[PDB]
């Protein structure tokens, strides 16, 4: 492929910085684009760069272009959760409508929240209608901790961040449920749980 | 002694295409580029002129990317402008260095055997022959700054250099001379006479029938044909009833002394 | 469009038994795709060389085919077919 | 932005004729059609310089007609599982005059799923789960949980609604559905979603919470030969009231 990106994927705490790489062998060279594509959505154009420009700044994004070495990089300042997405490098061979486009496989960027005051806990929520059809909620835990989803017995959801804008408060959570004798102490035996976690009795 | 770079691009269907080039220095073919081969082929040892292996390698690359680039551009314009295959694009550009003054340059291109556009000054321009829907293609080609820049650097800054390198490195051959053998013949019937001259160089020559020290028009000069020696051949003829007359030949090989024959 | 001007000739005048070169000059034709077969009594010659295709100032193409042929009191000719040529065309050699 | 696509979700049987609508409010002359397999890169299938300009980019069985500037409909004469993928439509400001080739603008995309049979399509079942009394007293906040299970395919749009108004703050939804029986290619999915609110808000019994799932499935027109209820495109909800 004429366009290679690096790294393949990376994870970073919000507030921190990062720099995505892109190296092309496309010839001749006309211009370089950076697309941001959120999960299950359309690729959005961040910046366009002609060879005459070595910098194009948009918001917290700044993209540099070096036509000599045939590489471009995209800096992201003060990362925030909304930055989690696939970043695509796009190169054009012609400075006209007569130009073909080359797309990179993309770089997968995930931004975890920085939890200053973590308070790990496992709760049990009862259904609002039926009985008792419950479900387990693992919430308020450091992004350092990790909980994975592919078992068909008991079910565990992927860790997910929700942000309460009003209170400037962000929290992690993971959901586990089972159709079978099911206890909360179990469902979450299974991932690294901060040794300090509240529990229901 | 102009340097003529010729390109021939033929597009059978949207599928198949071949593109070959050549470089004439005056009347002598110097280089030839084959569609198949990657590298340009030098026909004369003094071809690469004064340029280095480096300087040359750069230039070769440029052409390599161009040939491909060009080829797609056409195939695209074809779609864009609704043109129909088969297509025949030709290109003839270069320069001629003047010892006294600055050198002039030219970049012409023809579509289907007809001048269409050229490069003059800082951009592209359509010939008086090309229709009003070509303005499109022109508008597009002109949007492209980098190419235009490069094209200029070649005409005003590259070709000329490479030509003075050739003139020097080729000085000795371009100055060579070759005396042509000459003879007369009967020929086909109108009774027309024939005056043949063959195996000379350079190309400029003078052949005419005349019955006296004062020649006469009505001598029909044939066309000047080539031999694998880069030498040339020529037939001058005349129609008449009136038997006695002669043929003369003026050239730079038979220096000072022309050639005369009789009957 | 254009149609090829065929002209068959030789490098030196033909002295039978003495080896010589037989040239065939095709010009003024368009477009560029062309078939050129040198003949011997109506028989294609396998070994022949040709110049690089080229075009004049008027954008017409010209080309040169040739081989080393020892003449004999053997008929030679130059067959050519083009887009503008209904059937192949042959141009005999005059000695 | 100013570019449109419909439908965003489509599941259809083999051999059926499909057309993906695409429209731009901008006067862009150049338009592209891309095919994007999950995890793969953007594949260029069709492009147009302007009205009456239709050119193939990969050779697909698809066709693109442009009889008008603002419309760029993509059509498939006969559907086939190989066509399953996401289809994006784009238009560039490219052309005319500027100090740069106009940037590209993409649409919301359209994920189509082609099947041999439609017998495996299931609407989702939804449930809301009230906050734990323990959570409240500890964190002084309350998390409702929405669970949507047993739906196929995974064309779905979950959304929370508080007192009639759709909310976004406090909401966290699973990145991707998870297979219920991951050992089979045709498996039904489950999907989770969370909503956190101040313990104060949740303790007001007149505060109403509803999480709904938009399920994209068959249409009234589709043929249905089975016993259960036809899995047509539909909404499925679950509600909860605050309480002390
Ligand atoms: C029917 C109408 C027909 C009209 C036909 C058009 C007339 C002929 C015009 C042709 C122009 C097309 C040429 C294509 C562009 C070629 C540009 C070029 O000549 O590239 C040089 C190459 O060597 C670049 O090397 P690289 O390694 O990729 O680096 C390039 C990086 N920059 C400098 C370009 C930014
Ligand atoms: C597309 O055209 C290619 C070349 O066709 C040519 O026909 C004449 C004009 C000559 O140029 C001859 O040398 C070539 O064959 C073909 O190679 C190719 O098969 C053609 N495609 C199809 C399927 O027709
Ligand atoms: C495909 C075009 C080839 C034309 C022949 C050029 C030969 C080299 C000449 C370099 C002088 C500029
Ligand atoms: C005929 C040669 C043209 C080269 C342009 C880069």
């Amino acid at each position: 492929n004429q366009v290679e990106q690096s790294p393949q994927s990376l994870i970073i705490l919000e507030g921190k910085n990062c720099t995505l790489q892109c190296n092309y062998t496309v010839s001749p060279f006309s211009n370089l684009r950076w697309y941001k594509q959120d999960t299950g959505r359309g690729p959005v154009s961040l910046t366009i760069m002609t060879f005459s420009e070595n910098t194009k700044s948009n918001g917290r994004y700044t993209a540099t272009l070096d036509a000599d070495t045939k590489q471009s990089s995209l800096h992201i300042t003060a990362s925030q959760l909304s930055d989690s997405a696939s970043y695509i490098c796009v190169v054009s061979d012609r400075g006209s409508t007569l130009g073909r486009l080359y797309f990179g496989r993309g770089t997968q960027l995930t931004v975890w929240p920085d939890i200053q005051n973590p308070d790990p806990a496992v709760y049990q929520l009862r259904d609002s209608k039926s009985s008792d059809k419950s479900v387990c909620l693992f919430t308020d835990f450091d992004s350092q901790t990790n909980v994975s989803q592919k078992d068909s017995d008991v079910y565990i959801t992927d860790k997910c961040v929700l942000d309460m804008r009003s209170m400037d408060f962000k929290s992690n959570s993971a959901v586990a449920w089972s159709n079978k004798d099911f206890a909360c102490a179990n469902a979450f035996n299974n991932s690294i749980i901060p040794e300090d976690t509240f529990f229901p009795s | 002694f102009p340097l003529r770079c010729l390109q021939i691009s033929s597009f059978a269907n949207s599928s198949w295409t071949r593109t070959d080039g050549l470089a004439w220095l005056g009347e002598l073919q110097t280089h030839s580029w084959s569609q198949d081969s990657d590298t340009v082929r030098s026909l004369k040892p003094w071809s690469q002129g004064t340029f280095s292996d480096q300087q040359w390698e750069t230039l070769q690359h440029i052409f390599r990317v161009y040939r491909s680039s060009f080829t797609r551009d056409v195939k695209e314009f074809a779609k864009m402008l609704r043109l129909s295959y088969p297509l025949e694009l030709q290109v003839s550009a270069g320069c001629e260095v003047h010892p006294g003054q600055a050198s002039n340059n030219f970049f012409h291109v023809a579509f289907q055997g007809k001048d269409i556009l050229s490069f003059q000054g800082t951009s592209w321009e359509p010939t008086q022959e090309a229709p009003l829907w070509v303005n499109l293609a022109i508008q597009v080609l002109n949007q492209d700054k980098w190419t235009r820049e490069t094209v200029q650097w070649l005409l005003q800054g590259t070709c000329p250099q490479f030509v003075s390198g050739l003139l020097e490195s080729g000085k000795s051959e371009l100055k060579k001379q070759v005396k042509p053998k000459a003879w007369l013949s009967r020929g086909p019937s109108p009774l027309l006479l024939v005056c043949h001259v063959s195996g000379f160089y350079p190309k400029p020559v003078w052949v005419k029938w005349m019955r006296g020290e004062q020649e006469q028009q009505g001598t029909q000069p044939g066309d000047i044909l080539p031999n694998a020696d880069e030498t040339w051949y020529l037939r001058a003829t005349l129609d008449v009833v009136a038997a006695g007359l002669s043929c003369r030949v003026k050239h730079s090989s038979l220096e000072g002394q022309d050639i005369v024959l009789y009957w | 469009q254009r149609t090829p001007k065929i002209q068959v000739y030789s490098r030196h005048p033909a002295e039978n038994g003495k080896s010589n070169f037989l040239n065939c000059y095709v010009s003024g034709f368009h477009p560029s795709d062309i078939e050129v077969d040198l003949l011997k009594n109506g028989e294609r010659i396998e070994k022949v060389e040709h110049s690089d295709l080229s075009f004049s100032k008027d954008w017409s193409f010209y080309l040169l085919y040739y081989t080393e042929f020892t003449p004999t009191e053997d008929e030679y000719a130059c067959r050519v077919n083009h887009v503008t040529l209904s059937q192949p065309k042959i141009v005999k050699w005059d000695r | 932005a100013d570019i449109y696509q419909t439908p965003r979700y489509l599941v259809i049987g083999t051999g059926k004729k499909i057309t993906l609508e695409c429209s731009q409010t901008m006067g862009h002359d150049k338009m592209y059609w891309y095919q994007q397999d999950p995890g793969m890169e953007l594949h260029l299938i069709h492009y147009s310089y302007g009205v009456n300009s239709t050119e193939k980019g990969l050779s697909s069985e698809s066709t693109v007609s442009r009889i008008r500037t603002e419309h760029f409909p993509l059509t498939l004469e006969s559907a086939r599982p190989s066509h399953t993928s996401q289809y994006l439509c784009a238009s560039s400001e490219e052309g005319a005059l500027k100090e740069s080739v106009g940037t590209q603008y993409f649409g919301p995309g359209t994920r189509l799923l082609v099947l041999e049979d439609l017998k495996n399509v299931f609407p989702p079942e939804v449930a809301v789960f009230e906050p734990s009394e323990a959570e409240i007293s500890h964190t002084q906040k309350a998390t409702l949980v929405c669970l949507a299970t047993g739906f196929y395919p995974d064309h779905v749009e979950l959304s929370w609604w508080v007192n009639g108004k759709e909310v976004h703050s406090g909401v966290c939804t699973d990145p991707q559905p998870l297979k219920e029986q991951p050992a089979l290619n045709d498996s039904r999915y489950a999907l989770s979603s969370r909503l956190r609110v101040s313990a104060t808000f949740w303790q007001n019994p007149r505060n109403h919470f509803r999480c709904q799932v938009q399920f994209y499935g068959l249409s009234e027109n589709d043929e249905w030969t089975q016993d259960r209820a036809k899995p047509v495109t539909q909404i499925v909800s679950a509600e909860a009231w605050g309480r002390a």
